[PDB]
């Protein structure tokens, strides 16, 4: 079994920069290495095979190098569309002598540093039919922003430590921005036992706060 | 192309047969058909390959015990797995590795994968709730509306708006999983106010469910 050691596990580079990713095979496999690109929710996409052959239709800014033990993927002129995770794969096993695609490297998460954009924030009070079910879920959305943000929930001035679930969209392939949804789940009893609900999205030294009063919605 | 099927929600300790079906070509030619899985939010993990010419098989050392690959027909390769646990929850991709001349390293045909969810919970259809600004707020000329898709098992659900005609300004977030194992996600869309009555189309195929919720501000 060929084992591939990928470095680094994650990298961040400015638009137009150069990303250098490398993999290490546990024993010499010549030029038998493929590189893949994968975005969230999508199937893997082949970029390089045979260590340095570009798959048809793949931009020329991707290039692979290496033969033997150490293999290198280079991404130059980095674009927002290149925000993804990249995997190497050994395509030869000297023990079995087969040239099939085998073990994958750990992967490298590439974050493309685009131009900074502060978020706009929206808070959505629970629909009327929610509270009858025994639980309520308050949604808070931070749209189109970069760099990352941190969310803080408050209920009548008390910071919330539990009931919080966050999901971030992948980097927009055009402008590198993120979108985030933060949900706060409480019981119907807890929800009716409080008035003020606050979502606070912090991007460094900036914060956008979005509140609502349960009685007014 | 390649299409995986046979998956879904299954209980721990059970066994499963996933099939990979080919169209526009068959396994009478010389290829490798490999299975690669990916747990949600984690890396790719090779399971094994089978050579279509002589049905010779090659497995990852970790996968030998619980996984089996076989060519059941000229157009179907099956992946049998045993003693499933939560650690086996993953998307199981089928991939074809073609001949480059001296080797078979050209893995440029991948299926979308078959999702296997190993849980003891029962399948559950989502509860769809509208998302609109607080009634007491002064409306603006542009408004963001959405749908909360709460408490479904297993993945996935797909959300469209106005049956797929409203696609500009749509932001459908990836699903979150709470402690009890139920999934939830939201989808919002920015539209002009006092203008568009929008409708989300939430599909949960695992329960053969589709829900349409027409949302409106205040």
């Amino acid at each position: 079994d060929i084992v591939m050691t990928q470095t680094p596990a994650s990298v961040e580079a400015a638009v137009g920069g150069t990303v250098t990713i490398k993999c290490q095979a546990s024993q010499r496999i010549g030029s038998h290495v493929s590189w893949y690109q994968q975005k969230p929710g999508q199937r893997p996409k082949l970029l390089i095979y045979g260590a340095s052959n570009l798959e048809s239709g793949v931009p020329s800014r991707f290039s692979g190098s290496g033969s033997g033990t150490q293999f290198t993927l280079t991404i130059s002129d980095l674009e927002c569309a290149d925000a993804a995770t990249y995997y190497c794969q050994a395509t030869y096993d000297p023990y079995t002598g087969g040239s099939y695609g085998a073990g994958f490297g750990g992967g490298t998460a590439v974050v493309v540093k685009g131009d900074p954009v502060a978020p706009s924030v929206l808070i959505f009070p629970p629909a009327a039919d929610q509270v009858a079910t025994g639980t309520v879920t308050i949604v808070c959305v931070a749209n189109k922003y970069f760099p990352d943000v941190t969310v803080t929930w408050e209920v009548d001035g008390t910071t919330q430590t539990t009931g919080i679930e966050n999901s971030k969209t992948p980097q927009n392939s055009a402008d590198c921005t993120y979108n985030l949804s933060s949900t706060l789940t409480l019981t119907s009893t807890q929800y009716n036992s409080h008035k003020e609900y606050t979502c606070k999205v912090t991007q460094g030294t900036t914060s956008v706060v979005q509140s609502f009063n349960r009685g007014d919605c | 192309q390649l299409v995986e099927s046979g998956g879904g929600l299954v209980k721990p300790g059970t066994s499963l047969s996933l099939t990979c079906k080919a169209s526009g070509f068959d396994f009478s030619d010389n290829y490798y058909i490999c299975w690669v899985r990916q747990a949600p939010g984690k890396g790719l993990e090779w399971i094994g390959c089978i050579f279509t010419q002589n049905v010779r098989t090659y497995y990852a050392n970790w996968a030998k015990g619980r996984f089996t690959i076989s060519k059941t027909s000229s157009t179907t390769v099956t992946l049998q797995m045993t003693s499933l646990t939560v650690a086996d929850t993953a998307t199981y991709f089928c991939a074809r590795f073609s001949d480059t001349g001296p080797d078979y390293g050209l893995g440029n045909l991948w299926g979308p994968g078959s999702l296997v969810t190993v849980s003891s919970g029962q399948p559950k259809a989502p509860s769809v709730f509208p998302l609109a600004p607080c009634c007491g707020d002064t409306p603006s000329s542009t408004v963001t509306l959405g749908c909360l898709v709460k408490g479904y098992l297993p993945e996935p659900v797909t959300v469209t708006w106005n049956s797929g005609t409203l696609t500009n300004g749509v932001r459908t977030f990836p699903s979150v999983r709470q402690s009890s194992g139920l999934y939830s996600l939201s989808s919002v869309v920015s539209v002009t106010s006092s203008s568009q009555p929008v409708t989300c189309n939430v599909a949960h195929p695992a329960t053969n469910t589709k829900v349409d919720k027409t949302v409106a501000p205040s």
